[PDB]
């Protein structure tokens, strides 16, 4: 295929989530909740692990 | 109703000094059909032998050593009479429709041919061209094709699994003699009945009968009926692939009881239950019969067919349905889950109909001369006498929920069943699979 | 034409001696399945432990 | 008793003309036979008989599509419909007491069908199928093309939607199709297996369109046509007529001897493997007889120039007062077998309650047949050497002929 | 003594979907039913509903209603799907019924 | 060297319609005729503009109408098409076809041959302007004859006839058996057997 | 869908990967070590979390 970013087994994955994917226009500021949580959830791990290393 | 089958005239019966048991339905018809039926399949051929019967068919009509060819043609033809007939692999047949006022001239004519058909050495090597022909025509008929191999597989190394028509060497070296050595061994008066319906009166067809049929037994074979060799079922599969055709054919199914046993009207109600889709019916909202409405629904198959073809001492009790190289699968499993329904949670609602809709087969079985006459002929010859709609009536008048589960589960759970299926067959599931599509996680 | 096919042998060659024509299959197999289940019934057994 | 009780026809005021016949069989049958058909179209509304055709089970006022299917289906009867280019018959079978049951939709089915613009939108891409399958016979797609050349207005319309229609009827163009044709002056109540007064019970509730005639198929106009349907399928189908017959035209049970009095001659007249037959169809206004052979590709011409000269010859005078007698009691068989199967017999109790009206015995229908004879098979033949003929055709063709050619 | 017709006015201009633009019915959760429902709905009004509803969205999207005067008034409300979406739900309770 | 070879070409009064509802009929009414090589050739170029104002002056509502004209090998065809709103399908061919009729009996000026025999000049001047067409007469000629009539002659023979042809064309038309064809609703369209 | 085993998000994910799986007949024993090297790493995480607590 072309694209060449929707093909690939693992960019597909992406490319599917973060990008091309429909999301409705009119979606709220109450939806930036599902977003931060998921980082909210890297940061922690991160300074966890850092600190778990103490 | 009930008085409607209870006033349905008694089907006379009587046999000769011969052996040849004579009986009808006399009804008021201008019109009738009579014929003799025949104890004699491919079932009872050999590995050489096998054909025979066939052969002989196409060789019935062409004549006999009283009347050649141009003439029994002429004879019928100019009496307005219809001669046909066939042969399966348990049961043969020649019959007969005229208008009752020719009794005597169709029973003649009829012995003729069961007694002294020409066979004449030059007509013989024509139709083994002709046959070796329509055999190649039967052939594309993947729909038959099917069934077949089914048999081949299901009671496979045995009697049964050979074709009613037989093998292309078979037919191309078949001789003369092997011909009458076929008909001089089951066309015997014992295992044949000359059976009628229509405005016949019984004794001018008895006499009639006892007047042609002269035959005369010496010894006690010829007076007695041989019992074939039983027959090995075998959980078992055949696959004849090809994705060049349009579309797959699949045949699954159980061994069956035979026509004497019981059962056989419980397991008919069963399957009137599952019933037959075909896509020109008009119905997603077909009763029940559920894997038709889902095989509307999910566009399962082109058409499928509950089936319980059985034989003297054994049977088929299967289904099998058309479908498109894509939704080979899932119309598989939605159907051997239908049976599993059927006999381990089936409800009075659904065996209330499934009966209804056999009564009124039942009863459609018998529309006419020739189908009446087609099941005193049967009849006799598998059960031992007629069974008549008062009758079945009963026997499937008395059939509830429970009778069914009891019964299908006795035929059909945790079996090892015997599928075959040509065509673009590469998504149909391995035997393990269809195999443990037979037991349901109860 | 499909009229010239058959099924090969098996007999023997794989089936257990229950199995050889003339001999109803289905009186022998509800004793065929009762051994294999009873090796399967055994070894869920055998695990559970 | 004896299984007597003559069938019993009561025209109502309407001109719904009612007939029974009660032959006491376990299972009965009742029927509205009614004189529709693709016969009433025009350049537009086309496929609309057929589609109505299909429409069968879909929702009415007295019951739903779902409550119609099941409801038929929970007492073991059938519904279906048979139909020509100029008469629809609603049948539906079933037994004992569940008759009273099945009537209330095939009732509905008929006055009450309130087609739904989805049912219908949903239905229409069946018309693609059900007119594939029937298809799958070289025999219908030529007869198909046959009236196509026979005629030039209604009749020689087609029988199953043209393509170019398919999605394209409308809910509308059902309901008036109904309304102008559907009409008790132009349907019958026929049954058997039931009391006569009991069916009459019935045809009181059936009344919904006093209407009388409604529309009015256009006198069928003949022509000399001629299409060949290129395709190389092996073998040719070929078929060829002349205007003629017409039922309850007198000129009819001639063909219906000459019928006979033609086959073994044409089928034995030719060489190699093949088939050939007379044709023969008898339509209200008009008719059409000759002969449709299925012959081996490049034997398709020797085969229908044979099959020709034999319906040729046969009106100079090649008929013994023999082969007449054969063939008239022939028809006088085929007449009583094509009626042992009570639906087929059905058929024949209808067909005359809404042509006639009346009801001719197997006496005088025989009376009928025999009362003609040579003196006129031996002309009817003549008729069609000498008329203009009208030719249909599948297959490879390349070897076959045109009229112009004979 | 209070007209349900004094409050379903009441509560009709209190949910405000109207000052968006959208019918009542531009606003019931397709679950089952209305799906089937719509899906018989003339192509007229599902092309009407479709751009009502995308209207709609827009304004949302953009936090801005609709001026005042085009607001629908409750008395010209049509209730364009209500009828079918009636005969969907007793079409089916027959057979929810049938079926036992 | 000749390789295979067409069969002669038999002719045939055909007739076949489709039906299809378009909105609009195409109808195409031709008779055996023509032959290119054939002096009686020029002669339908002179009718095939002798007629068309006639046909298209000579109806009514919005349709298009065309004197049709193919001149083959060991054949050709001569009539004329006929696009046409539906309903009036009828009476457009019927006109266009009346005026071809009566073209043959004797309705034809002197003066509309001259004007028809410039156009032909015209028409086949014009379409050689642009090479590839011009190139495809250079070569149609090279290959049919294997000479090259130049423009002077060419014309010499479109003039060479007239008149005392034009009108007789026309005649060969109107009695010889005719085939047609046609596409479209046609409900109201009629059949050669209704002329 | 009829199955309910192959239209589940989820389930789909497993009737995809350890049932309906087109697999060749012909698999040798040594494809054996995949399975077997995954088990091995549930077998780790599980005796060292449990190792981990004390
Ligand atoms: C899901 C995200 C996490 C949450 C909700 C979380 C929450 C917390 C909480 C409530 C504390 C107490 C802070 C205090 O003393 O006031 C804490 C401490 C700790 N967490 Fe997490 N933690 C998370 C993940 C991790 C991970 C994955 C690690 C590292 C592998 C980690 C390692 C520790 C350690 C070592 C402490 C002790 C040091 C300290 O409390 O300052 N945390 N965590
Ligand atoms: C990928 C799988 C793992 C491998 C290859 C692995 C390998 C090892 C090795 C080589 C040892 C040394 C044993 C000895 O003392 O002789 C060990 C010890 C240990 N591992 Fe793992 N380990 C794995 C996963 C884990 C995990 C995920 C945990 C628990 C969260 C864990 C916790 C420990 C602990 C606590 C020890 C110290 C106790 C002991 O050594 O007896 N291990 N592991």
């Amino acid at each position: 295929a072309p694209n060449i970013r929707k093909s690939h087994p693992l960019l597909k994955m992406i490319n599917n989530s973060l990008i091309d994917l429909p999301a409705p226009s009119n979606i709220s500021a109450w939806w930036n909740f599902g977003s931060l949580l998921a980082v909210c959830l890297m940061t922690q791990i991160l300074t966890g692990l850092l600190l778990a290393m103490h | 109703y009930a008085q409607a089958l209870q006033s349905v005239p008694e089907t006379q019966v009587s046999q000769l000094d011969n052996g040849v048991r004579v009986a009808s339905e006399q009804s008021s018809q201008p019109t009738c059909t009579v014929g003799v039926w025949i104890d004699a399949g491919s079932r009872y051929e050999s590995e050489k032998n096998n054909g025979a019967g066939y052969f002989l068919e196409h060789l019935a009509f062409k004549g006999t050593k009283n009347r050649p060819q141009n003439a029994l043609e002429k004879e019928v033809e100019s009496m307005g009479a219809h001669l046909n007939a066939y042969s399966s692999r348990e049961h043969t047949a020649y019959y007969i429709k005229a208008l009752s006022k020719d009794v005597p001239k169709a029973v003649e004519l009829l012995a003729d041919i069961v007694q002294n058909c020409s066979l004449e050495d030059s007509q013989i090597e024509k139709e083994r061209d002709v046959i070796v022909r329509e055999l190649q025509e039967n052939d594309t008929s993947m729909r038959e094709v099917v069934f077949n191999y089914l048999h081949a597989t299901a009671f496979q190394g045995t009697g049964l699994a050979q074709s009613v028509e037989g093998p292309s060497e078979n037919i191309r070296k078949l001789s003369r003699a092997d011909l009458t050595e076929y008909l001089s061994t089951h066309y015997t008066a014992p295992r044949m009945v000359l059976a009628a319906a229509g405005g016949v009166e019984h004794q001018q067809l008895l006499e009639l009968a006892q007047k042609h049929f002269g035959g005369v037994p010496f010894t006690y074979d010829d007076d007695a009926v041989p019992t074939l060799s039983k027959c090995r079922f075998t959980g078992s599969q055949i696959r004849h692939r090809e994705d060049g055709l349009p579309l797959a054919h699949v045949a699954i199914a159980v061994e069956g009881p035979g026509w004497a046993h019981p059962d056989l009207v419980a397991l008919q109600v069963a399957n009137a239950i599952i019933g037959h889709y075909d896509r020109t019916y008009g119905g997603g909202l077909h009763s029940s019969s559920p894997l038709a409405s889902i095989a509307v629904t999910n566009k399962l198959c082109q058409s499928f067919q509950t089936f319980s073809i059985c034989y003297s001492e054994t049977g088929l009790f299967g289904f099998y349905f058309v479908c498109d190289r894509m939704s080979i699968d899932d119309m598989m499993f939605v159907l051997q889950g239908q049976w599993m329904r059927l006999c381990t949670s089936i409800s009075e609602s659904e065996v209330l109909r499934g009966k209804n809709f056999l009564r009124n087969a039942l009863v459609s079985h018998l529309d006419g001369t020739t189908p009446v006459c087609e099941d005193i002929g049967r009849e006799l010859l598998t059960y031992g006498r007629r069974i008549p709609l008062e009758e079945w009536e009963e026997r499937l008048a008395e059939v509830d929920a429970r009778m069914v589960r009891e019964v299908c589960s006795k035929y059909i759970y945790d079996q090892c069943p015997a599928v075959a299926g040509p065509g673009p067959i590469e998504q149909l599931p391995d035997y393990n699979r269809i195999r443990s599509g037979m037991f349901w996680l109860r | 034409s499909h009229t010239d096919i058959k099924v090969p042998n098996f007999s023997d060659y794989r089936r257990p001696p229950d199995d050889y024509s003339t001999k109803s299959s289905r009186e022998s197999d509800p004793s065929r399945k009762g051994f294999s289940y009873l090796v399967t019934a055994v070894t869920t057994l055998g695990v559970a432990y | 008793p004896p299984h007597p009780q003559d069938l019993e026809i009561t025209k109502l005021p309407n001109g719904l003309v009612i007939a029974s016949l009660e032959n006491y069989s376990p299972g009965s049958t009742i029927g509205v036979f009614i004189k529709a058909g693709s016969r009433y179209e025009n350049s537009s509304n086309l496929g609309t008989s057929h589609l109505l055709r299909l429409a069968s089970s879909l929702t009415t006022k007295g019951a739903s599509s779902f409550k119609i299917t099941r409801g038929i289906e929970a007492v073991g009867g059938k519904l279906s419909v048979e139909s020509t280019r100029e008469n629809m018959a609603y049948t539906v079978e079933c037994l004992r007491d569940d008759v009273e049951i099945l009537m209330e939709f095939l009732l509905n089915v008929t006055t009450a069908p309130e087609f739904r613009p989805w049912e219908v939108a949903d239905l229409q891409p069946q018309l693609k199928i059900d007119k594939a399958v029937a298809f799958q016979n070289p025999q219908t797609h030529v007869i198909e093309n046959l009236h196509a050349a026979a005629y030039r207005n209604a009749l020689a319309d087609s029988l199953y939607c043209p393509d170019y229609r398919i999605g394209k009827v409308t809910s509308v163009e059902l309901h008036d199709f109904v309304q102008n044709h559907f009409t008790s002056a132009r349907m019958a109540l026929v049954g058997l297996g039931v009391s006569h007064p009991v069916l009459k019970n019935v045809a009181e509730q059936l009344l919904n369109i006093r209407g009388g005639l409604g529309l009015s198929g256009a006198k069928a106009k003949y022509r000399g046509g001629e299409i060949r349907e290129q395709n190389g399928d092996s073998l040719v189908h070929a078929a060829i007529v002349a205007e003629s017959a017409a039922i309850g035209g007198a000129e009819a049970n001639a063909f219906s001897v000459l019928q006979h009095v033609l086959g073994a001659n044409p089928h034995v007249k030719r060489g190699n493997p093949f088939d050939v037959s007379a044709f023969n169809a008898s339509y209200s206004d008009s008719g059409l007889f000759g002969f449709y052979t299925i012959s081996q590709a490049a034997y398709a011409g020797q085969v229908i120039k044979a099959a020709y000269n034999q319906v040729k010859t046969i009106a100079q005078g090649n008929v013994s007062n023999e082969n007449v007698q054969a063939a008239k009691n022939k028809l006088k068989a085929k007449y009583l077998m094509s009626v042992e199967s009570s639906e087929g017999f059905l058929e024949e109790v209808g067909s005359q309650a809404l042509a006639a009206g009346s009801y001719n015995p197997p006496s005088t229908v025989l009376q009928q047949i025999d009362a003609v004879a040579d003196a006129d098979v031996i002309k009817a033949a003549k008729k069609f050497v000498s008329r203009q003929k009208s030719m249909a055709a599948s297959g490879n063709l390349g070897h076959t002929p045109f009229v112009d050619e004979l | 003594s209070r007209w349900l017709e004094g409050i379903r006015k009441w509560y009709y201009n209190a949910a405000g979907f109207n000052k968006y633009g959208l019918m009542r019915d531009d606003t019931i959760y397709e679950n089952d039913d209305v799906k089937e429902a719509i899906r018989r709905l003339p192509e007229n009004l599902y092309d009407d509903r479709m751009f009502r509803i995308k209207r709609a969205l827009d304004l949302n999207m953009r936090q801005q209603i609709l001026p005042k005067e085009q607001w629908t008034k409750y008395e010209e409300d049509v209730p364009y799907l209500e009828p079918y979406l009636k005969e969907v739900i007793r079409e089916r309770k027959e057979r929810e019924e049938w079926d036992k």
